[PDB]
RNA sequence: GGCUAAUCCCCCAUGUGGACCCGCCCCUUGGGGUGUGUCCAAAGGGCUUUGCCCGCUUCCGGAUGGGCCCGCGUCCCAUCAGCUAGUUGGUGGGGUAAUGGCCCACCAAGGCGACGACGGGUAGCCGGUCUGAGAGGAUGGCCGGCCACAGGGGCACUGAGACACGGGCCCCACUCCUACGGGAGGCAGCAGUUAGGAAUCUUCCGCAAUGGGCGCAAGCCUGACGGAGCGACGCCGCUUGGAGGAAGAAGCCCUUCGGGGUGUAAACUCCUGAACCCGGGACGAAACCCCCGACGAGGGGACUGACGGUACCGGGGUAAUAGCGCCGGCCAACUCCGUGCCAGCAGCCGCGGUAAUACGGAGGGCGCGAGCGUUACCCGGAUUCACUGGGCGUAAAGGGCGUGUAGGCGGCCUGGGGCGUCCCAUGUGAAAGACCACGGCUCAACCGUGGGGGAGCGUGGGAUACGCUCAGGCUAGACG
RNA sequence: GUUAA
RNA sequence: CCCUACAAGG
């Protein structure tokens, strides 16, 4: 399944700040705060210059391991990106973003994408008052992702949703706190994304 | 085994024998009749060749020697008898090619 | 359609027969180069009315005999024996390229 | 050449000869152990090389690899080859496959071992 | 004998382009000419004109250069930088209007000869029709 | 004789049928004479049923024999209706 | 040997019509009409029984299916160059539904071949599939189309149709049964056994649905089919947890012995709940039939589910599989010990000779993850058979030189034709697949509906610059 | 005599 | 085990 083992590592090992744990990667100690080097026995020996395909690798394992994907199915993204029309690294980004479990984490109904994962796995979630547990469904313009009746309860989505009160939310969605519901509006522009990526370098590795 | 449908061998035996026995009397009679009309015997030689005619239509009418098969061997008998004649005799009896 | 040939007869050794050759010219299909491929046809001459040299039409026709499924149509125009030598001489060459050859 | 002389001869598709006649050019042959020697690398290379004599079921009998450090081949014993050459050995070009009939398995092999064909030990 | 009286002029033009001839005869042929129409009006020549060298028809053809260059090797920049046959004896080149080629998206030109004369590949597209393609130019 | 049957092309325990002409002795999912409806018998869609009623007329009107379901899916597009 | 029925067989009649000979007309290969002569039909059964249903006869036409023929296209070897007697054509017969040396009689002496005959090798061919920027290369498993075969070879009978996988006859090999004379048999149907092999499944359920055969119908048959089973064989979706958590336990690895690493990882707290357990519980199935109506249209009614108590719903509910390859360069990822050209690694370059980032183990790391590697094979990269898109002075490559045959190629001007070439219209280009859009299974895989395609070939019409061909002229090439 | 630096 | 990691020699 996903990758399910010591994340902050990852964030050691690509350098920047990815944030996979949502709370405490806030904290004073995302080791990005203390430790921001590579993990292992040779994590502080000083560096050599990578070469254009460890860039592009690194860059590319970055860009997916913000979401959490298998290498099967972000590629299986990035070639549908491929053959469809306009710039392909965008529209990369757009599937990405319209993967569900990932809506759950911009709407913050759950305070990290793998959270937001189990969030879905387990039913507690809605797209257009049906349920959907599968952290791959593509979300399209016009759908209401919302949290499940039974679950509104749920002391966690309490909790988020309490936190999400006064906290604003991407450009592309809407959130509705009181009805722990939300809506995507448009497929997020390359510039509404502020991620650590350059998206071309991926681009550049499947090119090989 | 025994799949009673070796009952299709049976007819298909009995067919084959009241096939077999119409034909013959149809060869044997043009043949007949070709050679009567191949001496000049007019009258006797017409008079066989539509007893081969109606022999080989009445064949036709089941699968013995059914089709244009009929018609070929209507066509090359009235046309070897004809020809055999004209070469001598005239068409006396007259029952069956036209004036 | 039935089909509609033209060609230049190359013999008549045959009672009512006539060996019609029949050139055709196209593009290579890979390397472009127009390129010209040709063909003999038996063609039905009951009359035996075509001489060797006519340029004649040939036309798809019921079976004659094996081998043998066109009738010429008509006559082109004739005493064409220029187009004749070059199939006999063409011919000729052959008998000198095995261990059967003599003539340079 | 000019295009005539390419319509009048063409271009010709060569075709690649097989680094490995196991026959059928299936991915594997069973065999028989004839002989079990011992062979030296070439030139730059020292060593006791383990190799095997193979009769095949191809009807082939071809000098195979024995890979790894340990190896209980004998006349009779019967084995799966694969194909793989030894770059210091002309002649090898196949590895016996360990773990496969009377071909045991590396012992004690605790790193690449699905190839040598060595399971899992139990860790505690 | 010229086996390509067509691939002669090319090369006449190319080689004296390449020395900078102020102009340079080729033997006369209406073919020839029309080419030559096209080069004209499409500006990578001056010109031609009919003349007569040793009682035999010519066609001057004046040929263009930009202007002199700045540092080492101050020879101009050539109009006609490239002029190539395509089709030729014994691989004729044909082309249907949809098979017209675009030469450097534009920047450059296609003559083929049509059933409605010699045109610029624009002009053939233009008419709708296809035909041989003579050379490329640029 | 020439036949108006059902073809199936939905896929496992998903059926979704074409209302064909094909000549009786063919293979069901073989090569048929033509398309003239379709049918989804779970009408898993506003569009489950669909037939050329003219075009069926047609064929009807040559010699077509329907299996008896493909003249029940018939009449209910209203090829067999008079008024 | 005897008896007997019919929708079995035959004779006679009727002749709508049809078949055949001859004639004439139209048309043009044997197409249609017409006249005389001749020849040719038939079956009955059911009842809601004076009139309907099933069916039979002849003919014309439709529809579907098919036979035969022709143009073009279809692998390697020229270390295969000459092949041919039913051979090539004729006339007249035979045969067939039908043309034809398909077969025969007789006559003629022809037919084929370097544009590759003949011989040899290999191979079912397509739609497509894989790869590739394309051109192209490779391929033809699943599905759809065509062909061919049914233990090997030959053969015909029956029939609309076969020269017939579960029909027949003969020869051969083999198996079995024999009272030794003589018989029976053919899974390349489903499943299963065995042999060969690196390797390929259940002697399953059902006929409910779709489709087929027979029947007026009821209905019977259907290993076709619809399903279930087995195999990570492939593809897609899912899990093995989520949040908190120390300047950071222990163990283990490094160390300059200060400390650095595994690492928020664990422990532990809290939260959610794969599995499982209950209750509900499908769609796929509405016809045939029956009643009304007119056995029509239309309207009512009844029967029917293998999958399966499965999918999916609702309730309860446990923290709950991770492996494999790799870490000298190519190529992402480094240290310690062992070993000492040994043991061994190795795709290519190469590595091991006593401090090895390359061997073997360990710690750490990189990659991918119910997979990961390996071997084999195909395309790619390889413009490395170069059409797109290469070359030959010294790298592999100019023939030792000439003469000249076929072939390829061809100066300037005018005219005819319109073969090449170009243009328009139109027919063909099955479905599936591929592409786009939308839609159905919670997504996806998978699937449905719709849209758009073109080359090629056919047909009609058009153009004439170039190539071609014919005709005329020229003198700059050539020759004299 | 071999293989290395 | 002497040479230099070996082969060959003692
Ligand atoms: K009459
Ligand atoms: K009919
Ligand atoms: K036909
Ligand atoms: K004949
Ligand atoms: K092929
Ligand atoms: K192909
Ligand atoms: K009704
Ligand atoms: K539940
Ligand atoms: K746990
Ligand atoms: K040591
Ligand atoms: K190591
Ligand atoms: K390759
Ligand atoms: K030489
Ligand atoms: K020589
Ligand atoms: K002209
Ligand atoms: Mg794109
Ligand atoms: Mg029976
Ligand atoms: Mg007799
Ligand atoms: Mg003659
Ligand atoms: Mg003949
Ligand atoms: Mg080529
Ligand atoms: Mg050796
Ligand atoms: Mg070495
Ligand atoms: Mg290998
Ligand atoms: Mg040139
Ligand atoms: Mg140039
Ligand atoms: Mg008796
Ligand atoms: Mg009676
Ligand atoms: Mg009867
Ligand atoms: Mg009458
Ligand atoms: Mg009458
Ligand atoms: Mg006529
Ligand atoms: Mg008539
Ligand atoms: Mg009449
Ligand atoms: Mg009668
Ligand atoms: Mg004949
Ligand atoms: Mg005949
Ligand atoms: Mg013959
Ligand atoms: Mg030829
Ligand atoms: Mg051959
Ligand atoms: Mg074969
Ligand atoms: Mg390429
Ligand atoms: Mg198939
Ligand atoms: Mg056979
Ligand atoms: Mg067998
Ligand atoms: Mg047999
Ligand atoms: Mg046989
Ligand atoms: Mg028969
Ligand atoms: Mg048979
Ligand atoms: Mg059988
Ligand atoms: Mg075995
Ligand atoms: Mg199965
Ligand atoms: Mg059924
Ligand atoms: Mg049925
Ligand atoms: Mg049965
Ligand atoms: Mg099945
Ligand atoms: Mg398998
Ligand atoms: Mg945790
Ligand atoms: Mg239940
Ligand atoms: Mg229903
Ligand atoms: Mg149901
Ligand atoms: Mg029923
Ligand atoms: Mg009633
Ligand atoms: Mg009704
Ligand atoms: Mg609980
Ligand atoms: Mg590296
Ligand atoms: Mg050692
Ligand atoms: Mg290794
Ligand atoms: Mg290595
Ligand atoms: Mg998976
Ligand atoms: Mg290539
Ligand atoms: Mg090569
Ligand atoms: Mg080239
Ligand atoms: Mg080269
Ligand atoms: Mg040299
Ligand atoms: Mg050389
Ligand atoms: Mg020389
Ligand atoms: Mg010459
Ligand atoms: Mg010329
Ligand atoms: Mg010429
Ligand atoms: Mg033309
Ligand atoms: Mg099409
Ligand atoms: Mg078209
Ligand atoms: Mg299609
Ligand atoms: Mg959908
Ligand atoms: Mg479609
Ligand atoms: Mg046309
Ligand atoms: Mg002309
Ligand atoms: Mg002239
Ligand atoms: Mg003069
Ligand atoms: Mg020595
Ligand atoms: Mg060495
Ligand atoms: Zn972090």
């Amino acid at each position: 399944g996903r990758y399910i083992g010591p994340v902050c590592r990852l964030c050691r090992r690509e350098g920047v700040k990815l944030y996979l744990k949502g709370e405490r990667c806030y904290s004073p100690k995302c080791a990005m705060e203390r430790r921001p080097y590579p993990p292992g026995q040779h994590g502080q020996k000083r560096a050599r210059r990578p070469s254009d395909y460890a860039v592009r690798l690194r860059e590319k394992q970055k860009l997916r391991r913000i979401y959490g994907i298998s290498e099967r199915q972000f590629r299986n993204l990035f070639e549908e990106a491929s053959k469809k029309k306009g710039v392909t690294g965008s529209v990369f980004l757009g599937l990405l973003e319209s993967r569900l479990d990932n809506v759950v984490y911009r709407l913050g109904f759950a305070v990290s994408r793998r959270q937001a994962r189990q969030l879905v796995r387990h039913g507690h979630i809605t797209v257009n008052g049906r349920r959907v547990d599968l952290p791959s469904y593509r979300v399209r313009p016009g759908d209401e992702i919302a949290v499940a009746e039974k679950s509104r309860n749920l002391e966690l989505i309490r909790q988020n949703l309490e936190a999400m009160k006064g906290r604003k939310v991407g450009p592309w969605l809407s959130l509705d706190v009181e009805g722990m519901k939300g809506k995507f509006l448009r497929l997020p522009d390359r510039e509404d994304l502020a991620l650590p990526v350059n998206e071309q370098l991926v681009i550049e590795f499947y090119s090989r | 085994r025994n799949l009673s449908a070796l009952k299709r061998h049976r007819q298909s035996l009995k067919r084959r024998l009241r096939n077999k026995a119409k034909k013959s009397a149809i060869k044997t009679l043009s043949k007949k009749a070709i050679q009567l009309a191949q001496e000049g015997k007019a009258e006797e030689a017409l008079k066989i060749m539509r007893k081969a005619e109606s022999l080989i239509d009445k064949a036709a009418k089941g699968s013995t020697l059914h089709k244009n098969a009929a018609a070929r061997r209507k066509s090359r008998l009235m046309r070897k008898v004809r020809q055999l004649l004209e070469a001598a005799g005239a068409p006396l009896i007259g029952g069956g090619l036209s004036a | 359609p039935k089909k509609v040939l033209t060609g230049v007869v190359v013999s008549d050794k045959m009672q009512k027969t006539v060996t019609v050759l029949v050139e055709r010219q196209f593009p290579h299909p890979l390397y472009g180069k127009v390129i010209k491929r040709s063909k003999k046809y038996l063609a039905h001459d009951p009359e035996e009315k075509y001489k060797l040299g006519d340029v004649v039409e040939i036309i798809e026709s019921r079976p004659i005999s094996k081998r043998k499924r066109f009738r010429v149509l008509r006559l082109v125009e004739s005493g064409r024996m220029d187009l004749v030598e070059k199939y006999l001489i063409r011919r000729q060459n052959y008998e000198s390229l095995s261990k059967r050859g003599g003539k340079a | 050449p000019t295009i005539n002389q390419l319509v009048r001869k063409g271009r010709e598709k060569v075709r690649k000869k097989s680094k490995v006649p196991a026959l059928k050019g299936a991915p594997f042959r069973r065999g028989v152990c004839t002989v079990v020697r011992t062979v030296t690398p070439k030139k730059p290379n020292s060593a006791l090389r383990k190799v095997a004599k193979v009769r095949l079921t191809s009807g082939y009998e071809v000098t195979a690899y024995i890979p790894g450090e340990g190896h209980n081949l004998q006349e009779h014993s019967v084995v799966l080859i694969r194909g793989g050459r030894v770059k210091d050995l002309p002649g090898v070009r196949y590895h016996i496959v360990r773990g496969v009939y009377d071909a045991a398995g590396v012992k004690d092999r605790k790193k690449s071992r699905s190839k040598y064909g060595t399971k899992k030990p139990k860790e505690a | 004998m010229l086996t390509d009286p067509i691939a002669d002029m090319l090369t006449r033009i190319r080689n004296a382009t390449r020395v900078y001839k102020e102009s340079t005869d080729v033997p006369a042929s209406r073919f020839k000419e029309e080419i030559l129409r096209i080069l004209a009006r499409e500006g990578f020549i001056k010109g031609y004109e009919r003349v007569d060298v040793d009682g035999k028809p010519y066609l001057r053809v004046y040929l263009k250069y930009g202007p002199r260059r700045q540092g080492p090797d101050p020879r101009p920049e050539q109009v006609i930088h490239h002029i190539r046959r395509i089709s030729k004896p014994g691989r004729r080149v044909y082309v249907g209007v949809k098979e017209i080629p675009r030469v450097r998206r534009g920047l450059g030109i296609a003559i083929l000869s049509t059933s409605k004369g010699v045109l610029t590949d624009r002009e053939a597209r233009k008419l709708g029709v296809g035909g041989e393609l003579i050379c490329e130019v640029w | 004789m020439v036949k108006i049957r059902l073809a199936r092309f939905g896929s496992k325990h998903n059926p979704h049928y074409r209302i064909v002409v094909t000549d009786a002795r063919r293979k069901r999912d073989g090569k048929y004479i033509e398309k003239i409806g379709y049918y989804d018998p779970r009408k898993t869609t506003p569009d489950w049923l669909k037939v050329d009623v003219e075009r069926a007329r047609y064929w009807l009107s040559v010699g077509a024999q329907p299996t008896d379901t493909a003249r029940r899916l018939l009449r209910q597009a209203g090829v067999f209706r008079q008024e």
